[PDB]
């Protein structure tokens, strides 16, 4: 939808991008799959360093110090 | 006992401190990126508000059904969590004042039923049982609300047969960067308050709409609550964040205090070894 008036002009923007013309979304799809690339490689170091490390070293400490 | 067993245990400690308080630093980082994206669409949800508000005012001999309350049943609470674990607390906390408050309804035995956004959610809700009408998982730091728009239409489009009663949201807030608060809130009935903006100084002429505003607000009051529950969802995203700085830095410091300890036992096996090494080689060469 969209409020205009010389005092302000909004528009409510659910789907919309300030690419030239339409059928141009190639760009945002890249971005994307930078995201989700993103988001696989913050996942990846979120499982490795809290199970690995943690797993590794609770183990180690499991066995008893004497 | 073995000294090698200790300086094996204290090396790997010092090495996950380390990654550790990495951890920690990246957690920090992270923190403020969703802080900004939530400042972002605030004002969005704010202008929204009074955009609302000026929804409420259209039509005024016109009455929506949102804003009624009908026998209070079926109960439907909508659950955002981690969908990774080391969230200290705040999954638990959430997850046990769902609990409570469940039994709430299930005092007066008003049905429940429940939707879910996180993997420990739906790992939760899986080993309590029940059936589950809408699941999500993997949904991102920063979701695009059409990855979060299928739960909220369905769950829209069964409350329109009138079936349910009305939708009782779960979330947390965050006050600080170290205190969080598991919060539960009522969405689906909207009372206007201290939106008298445009009001005291609304134009005499009455606002006539090209299109027609009798379902003009319609579209806007669903994209009213899409916007508060990506709202809301963003938030729990962010104030996820802010659990994990501090559960990563207490890590570190009971690291700090273990190696302590496991230093103290180490010297002592230490001096008792060369002790009796000592004693062996000076009893062994009296003997000779």
């Amino acid at each position: 939808v969209l409020e205009v008036q010389p005092h302000v002009v909004t528009v409510l923007a659910d789907t919309a991008i300030r690419a030239d013309n339409l059928d141009e979304a190639a760009i945002l799809e890249a971005r994307k799959n930078a995201e989700q690339l993103l988001a696989n490689q913050k996942s990846d170091l979120d499982s490795a360093a809290a199970l690995a490390a943690l797993a590794e070293t609770a183990a180690q400490l499991e066995t008893i110090r004497k | 006992a073995n000294l090698k067993e200790i300086r094996a245990k204290v090396a790997s400690i010092k090495s996950t401190q380390k990654i550790t308080r990495a951890m920690q630093m990246v957690a920090a980082s992270k923190m403020r990126r969703a802080q900004e994206r939530m400042a972002q669409g605030r004002p969005y949800a704010d202008n929204m508000r009074r955009v609302i508000a000026h929804l409420v005012q259209a039509n005024p001999e016109y009455k929506h059904r949102y804003m009624v309350d009908r026998p209070v049943k079926r109960v439907g609470y909508i659950i955002v969590s981690s969908d990774r674990g080391l969230a200290g607390g705040l999954n638990i906390n959430l997850f046990k004042k769902v609990v409570q408050h469940v039994k709430a309804q299930q005092e007066q035995s008003i049905e429940v039923q429940f939707a879910l956004i996180g993997q420990k959610a739906v790992s939760f809700f899986k080993n309590y049982g029940g059936k589950v009408l809408g699941a999500t998982t993997q949904i991102g730091d920063a979701p695009s609300l059409e990855q979060l728009t299928g739960s909220v239409q369905v769950m829209l489009d069964a409350f329109d047969k009138g079936e349910l009663d009305r939708i009782y949201l779960v979330s947390n807030g965050f006050v600080n960067a170290m205190t969080q608060k598991p919060k539960v809130e009522q969405l689906v009935p909207l009372a206007p308050a201290e939106e008298g903006d445009d009001l005291n100084r609304t134009y005499g002429w009455d606002y006539i709409y090209e299109p027609e505003a009798e379902e003009l607000l319609n579209g806007l009051l669903v994209r009213y609550i899409e916007s508060m529950v990506y709202q809301g969802v963003i938030e729990n995203v962010a104030c996820e964040q802010s659990a994990r700085m501090v559960a990563m830095k207490a890590a570190t410091d009971n690291a700090g205090q273990l190696i302590k300890d496991l230093q103290l036992i180490y010297n002592k096996l230490r001096q008792a070894a060369i002790t009796q090494e000592i004693s062996e080689i000076v009893g062994g060469a009296a003997a000779v």
